[PDB]
């Protein structure tokens, strides 16, 4: 009965304030209570606070009293979470959820990065193997981008389940990740295999055909 | 306050083959108090499973102070971290979460080595990549005959075949890369008594 769409990822400087949005759609939307969760990279979920869109009731985690301000905009069916006095400890994934007795939906998460570093596009480098078997594993390397998230598809998503995208790793203040696609060697290099890299932070989308040599 | 505590932090069962959550404040003391159990698959939002109120594949058990999620049977899709949560007008709170692992027969890693792109070489750098893919268990070690500038990255247990895959990278300057010739990536896994190795000349 309800579906939720959070705003895009974000890079902001310490000591400013963001507002992230959650656009609801569905039936009987004031019947759902909106709330917000923080998930730090590889950490557990912590509740931020709630807002009852029908009556305006709100209740916050003590730790975010003062920090976070939840509002809803019944007109545009949008919940907001405003965050002040931002620091590096705040950067994490922020979910928005809605629920009642009958069902419950979460949003897709919003990656927020607090840093005074500037955005850095990825370096997308193809990985072709050397010189035997029906399967051939290709790859693609995205080198030194900031911040994270980054979206990596193969052939615009036409290749899946043959994929292994590896969690980016922080080395020298930057992220780098690799992803392996495996296909029949019947198919490659006859059929053109392409790496797709979206870095929404640096508003970047690059395709790199893998080529045989 | 309200403290949610769940045992165990880490779990590991095989296909075909319970998690407890204990509140410090009972659900029954508030008029509209709720307990939830969530499944979080990796790189996904958490999804609601079961709920309990005050006054099929998965089931909730226990007393009004212990909401017990019980998965039976375990599919390979059930690989995730599981969270319990308590609801009332004063606060929401979540448990620590419990990581679920699938038990599978040990598997040979499929190793493939890769040389620097010409695009990275014209940039002035050179990176050597080794995918070890689809190997059980997670335990694995990797290494002209350096250990500096290496970067590794594991994957979570696969949801289809209950497997792990690892990526490693050895990185040099343009000029330092040609100072050597044979580059061999050595894969020390448990099951293969021989250390699976692959190399390239140029
Ligand atoms: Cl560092």
């Amino acid at each position: 009965e309800i579906q939720l769409q959070q705003s895009g990822p974000e890079l902001v400087k310490p000591g400013t304030s963001v507002k992230v949005s959650c656009k609801a759609s569905g039936y009987a939307l004031t019947s759902y209570t909106m709330y917000w969760v923080k998930q730090s990279h590889g950490k557990s979920l912590e509740w931020i606070g709630y807002i009852d869109p029908y009556n305006g009731g709100t209740s916050y985690n003590q730790k975010f009293k003062g920090k976070a301000t939840l509002t809803v905009d019944k007109s545009s069916s949008t919940a907001y979470m405003h965050l002040n006095s931002l620091t590096s400890e705040d950067s994490a994934v922020y979910y928005c959820a809605g629920w009642n007795r009958y069902d419950e939906d979460w949003g897709q998460g919003t990656t927020l990065t607090v840093s005074s570093a500037k955005t850095t596009p990825p370096s997308v480098y193809p990985l072709a193997p050397g010189s035997t078997n029906s399967m051939v594993t290709l790859g693609c390397l995205v080198k030194g981008y900031f911040p994270e998230p980054v979206t990596v598809t193969w052939n615009s998503g036409s290749l899946s389940s043959g994929v292994h995208t590896f969690p980016a790793v922080l080395q020298s203040d930057l992220y780098t990740l690799s992803s392996s696609v495996t296909v029949p060697s019947s198919t490659w290099p006859s059929e053109t295999v392409t790496c797709n890299v979206a870095h929404p932070a640096s508003s970047t989308k690059v395709d790199k055909k893998i080529v045989p040599r | 306050d309200i403290v949610l505590t769940q045992s165990p932090a880490s779990l590991a069962v095989s296909l075909g083959q319970t998690i407890s959550c204990r509140t410090s404040e009972t659900i029954d003391s508030y008029g509209n108090s709720f307990m939830h159990w969530y499944q979080q698959k990796p790189g996904q939002p958490p999804k609601l499973l079961i709920y309990r109120a005050s006054n099929a594949r998965f089931s909730g058990s226990g007393s009004r102070t212990d909401f017990t999620l019980t998965i039976n049977p375990v599919e390979a899709d059930d690989v995730a971290t599981y969270y319990c949560q308590q609801t009332n007008e004063v606060m929401y709170t979540f448990g620590g979460g419990t990581k679920l692992e699938i038990k599978r027969a040990d598997a040979a890693p499929t190793v493939s080595i890769f040389p620097p792109s010409s695009e990275q070489l014209t940039s002035g750098g050179a990176s050597v990549v080794c995918f070890l893919n689809n190997f059980y268990p997670k335990d694995i070690n990797v290494k002209d005959g350096r250990q500096n500038g290496v970067l590794n990255s594991w994957t979570d247990q696969d949801s289809k075949d209950s497997t792990y895959s690892m990526s490693s990278t050895l990185t040099l300057t343009k000029d330092e890369y040609e100072r050597h010739n044979s580059y061999t990536c050595e894969a020390t896994h448990k099951t293969s008594t021989s250390p699976i190795v692959k190399s390239f000349n140029r």
